[PDB]
């Protein structure tokens, strides 16, 4: 024997390399050289999706300070928890009474938010985050639309509330 | 994470400096009561970090855990810190300090997480009085 | 070719199969490394990958765009957001298969084509039938109760799948006219 | 180099691109029956004149009829000229002398055509009669199994020898009940 020698279509982790490199040279070319994205994977899996669950505490990772078409799927996963940065951020005061008292009932749903992630993913892939942060970041995302990142207070705030 | 957790740590340190400062005749007997009643909360605080400890030793405790076990002692050393500072520095003693401690109870009420509290640390201070 | 198919159909264009709103995805079609034998594979894979960008498009226009705020049914209000978050729940099957795809690739880097269109073969059917379905309540600006009656006559079919995965998003919208009815009565 | 040699070792590329090749064997009768008999033909001085080919083996025909068989349409191989299906002329094999060999690919793209135009058919419902609906169900569940059997021989290309008449043989109790 020698083999039927593997197509394209079988083989997938070598010659898909190969055409990532492939395609990412012919794009680069047909712009000219301005656009420059090497390496078709890299770091790993395991440590972009980490990043990304740093991501979702609203703090600093390592890719931001808080193929190619990585960047399309990172940017929705990294979004989910821009938003949560915008609660906290919401949040110091324990004038204005019942805007502390508001205010501090967020983060009773902030803290939930927060301990999903680092116990719902001890690292899963990437995708699975996308998925899971769907059903999970809109509730936290409807409240971000509400709140002002003034915003009123007294009974402007109890009668918009109401 | 560690940029998070170490707030505690300037809060316990105030904490056991207005213990020993404030623990003669020159501030009163008012402020010895008050310095006694937060002497259990130093220990308290000490009894917590043990455990962690004897947790950390065969390799089983992380910064995260950390984080969760100290959320709530980090409130209670934060506002003991707070008061403690205020007085020193005014130099206030006496039933000067017994009235600000009531309107410390009042101060942060809208979670009523201080109001609790500030409510016994006033008790203890008032029974020499 | 692994990664990249999946990165495009879950929502995500891909470099080689490009978004267009009036071709859906279609695969670049100008590589020496794809044929006729292959090709109907891949475009017959696009259906559903096309139709997965456009109800998460769609379900992601309409749910958590406003406070509810003057609003229509065509536009804005609970009946159209209630559609939206029904549509999602059924096609949460659709994403546990790719994410099934990737693992299966993670054990063995060989698989053919014929495998991933074997097992996506039953979805092959049930997102075409439901795509025109949503088409025509999107189009014609229905408003109000008469949403129900429009997903509600083509769940009246002749197709099992179809049926179970209609009458799901319909229950769903039953649910906020029965939560409004609840205090009035 | 980087790509090319990549390509040149592991993968074919032979028939589906129009670039020509020749492969060396040791061929002695049991596997050169296609070109002892050639020879023959022209020390007899037909007068030449041969047909274009681009000399593809046994095993991509495989394939290529696998997936024919599993009901995609629109094939290198087995592409339609009147509506019909029909096997590509450029077709040589080492032995058979492409006599034996258009025969079976032959009665092959006759079964082809029956189960493209049933796919066909399904392939008309993704662009009232209620029937038809519930046909098409039925037609479904046919292929879904058919194409499942198809798809595990088309492994079997990848990780043993495989030949016509195994792949024959295979498919009998379903030749049987597409009549």
């Amino acid at each position: 024997g020698h083999r039927e020698e593997p197509y394209l279509t079988e083989a997938g982790r070598d010659a898909f390399d190969k055409f990532c490199r492939l395609h990412q040279g012919e794009l680069q070319l047909l712009a000219g050289g301005v656009l420059q994205a090497p390496q078709p994977v890299l770091v790993k899996e395991c440590e972009l999706v980490k990043d990304v669950l740093n991501v979702l505490i609203g703090v600093v990772s390592a890719t931001f300070s808080l193929p190619e078409s990585i960047s399309s799927l990172l940017s929705e996963v990294a979004e989910y928890g821009t938003c949560y940065t915008r609660l906290s951020h919401f949040s110091l005061q324990p004038k204005g009474l019942v805007f502390q008292a508001f205010t501090s009932g967020l983060r009773r749903y902030l803290q939930y938010y927060r301990a999903c992630v680092l116990s719902t993913p001890p690292t899963l892939s990437l995708l699975t985050i996308g998925f899971l942060f769907k059903k999970l970041g809109r509730q936290l995302r409807y409240l971000a639309e509400l709140c002002g990142v003034a915003f009123p207070t007294g009974v402007k705030l109890l009668s918009y509330l109401y | 994470l560690v940029h998070r957790i170490l707030p505690v740590a300037a809060s316990y340190s105030a904490v056991t400096r207005f213990i020993e400062e404030k623990s003669s005749f020159e501030y009163g007997q008012v402020n010895h009561a008050l310095a006694a009643a937060m002497r259990t909360l130093v220990k308290e605080h000490l009894i917590l970090v043990s455990q962690l400890e004897q947790l950390h030793r065969q390799g089983l405790l992380s910064l995260q855990k950390l984080w969760f076990y100290i959320q709530p002692a980090m409130r209670t050393m934060d506002i003991l810190a707070s008061l403690a500072t205020s007085v020193d520095k005014g130099e206030c003693l006496g039933g000067s300090t017994l009235s600000l401690l009531h309107d410390r109870s009042f101060s942060y009420t809208g979670d009523s997480q201080a109001q609790e509290l500030c409510l016994y640390l006033t008790k203890a201070a008032s029974a020499p009085y | 070719m692994i990664h990249e198919l999946l990165l495009a159909l879950s929502g995500y264009p891909g470099s080689i199969f490009t978004w267009n709103k009036r071709s859906g995805l279609q695969v670049s079609q100008d590589f020496p490394f794809l044929h006729p034998s292959e090709t109907s594979v891949l475009n017959r894979l696009c259906r559903l990958g096309t139709d997965y960008i456009r109800f998460t498009e769609f379900i992601e226009q309409y749910t958590g765009h406003v406070q509810q705020q003057q609003g229509q049914g065509g536009l804005h209000g609970i009946y159209l957001r209630a559609f939206c978050t029904g549509l999602d729940s059924v096609l949460q099957p659709y994403r546990q298969a790719l994410l099934d795809l990737e693992q299966e690739f993670l054990g063995d880097p060989h698989l053919s084509i014929s495998h991933v269109n074997y097992f996506l073969d039953q979805f092959q059917l049930l997102f075409p039938s439901v795509m025109v379905v949503v088409e025509q309540i999107k189009s014609q600006k229905i408003h109000g109760c008469q949403i129900l009656e429009t997903v509600y006559k083509h769940s009246c079919g002749g197709l099992p799948p179809v049926r179970s995965a209609l009458e799901k998003i319909l229950a769903v919208c039953h649910g906020v006219m029965y939560k409004q009815l609840s205090a009035w009565m | 180099p980087d790509d090319r040699s990549w390509l040149e070792h592991h993968v074919v590329h032979q028939y589906w691109t129009a670039r020509p090749s020749q492969f060396p064997h040791s061929l002695h009768l049991h596997s050169n029956l296609a070109a002892v008999w050639d020879q023959h033909l022209y020390s007899s001085d037909p007068l030449y004149v041969p047909d274009d080919r681009v000399l593809v083996t046994e095993t991509q025909v495989i394939r290529e009829t696998l997936w024919l068989l599993s009901g995609v349409k629109k094939l290198f191989i087995f592409q339609l000229i009147d509506g019909k299906v029909t096997v590509r002329n450029n077709i040589i094999v080492t032995h058979l002398t492409h006599s034996c060999l258009r025969s079976v690919l032959e009665q092959i793209a006759a079964y082809g055509q029956v189960v493209f135009r049933l796919q066909e058919f399904i392939d008309e419902v993704m662009g009232p009669f209620r029937t038809y609906q519930a046909f098409m169900w039925a037609l479904y569940k046919y292929f879904i199994s058919f194409k499942e059997e198809l798809a595990e021989i088309e492994k079997c290309i990848i990780n043993t020898t495989i030949t016509l008449a195994i792949v024959v043989d295979k498919l009998a109790p379903r030749l049987s009940q597409l009549k």
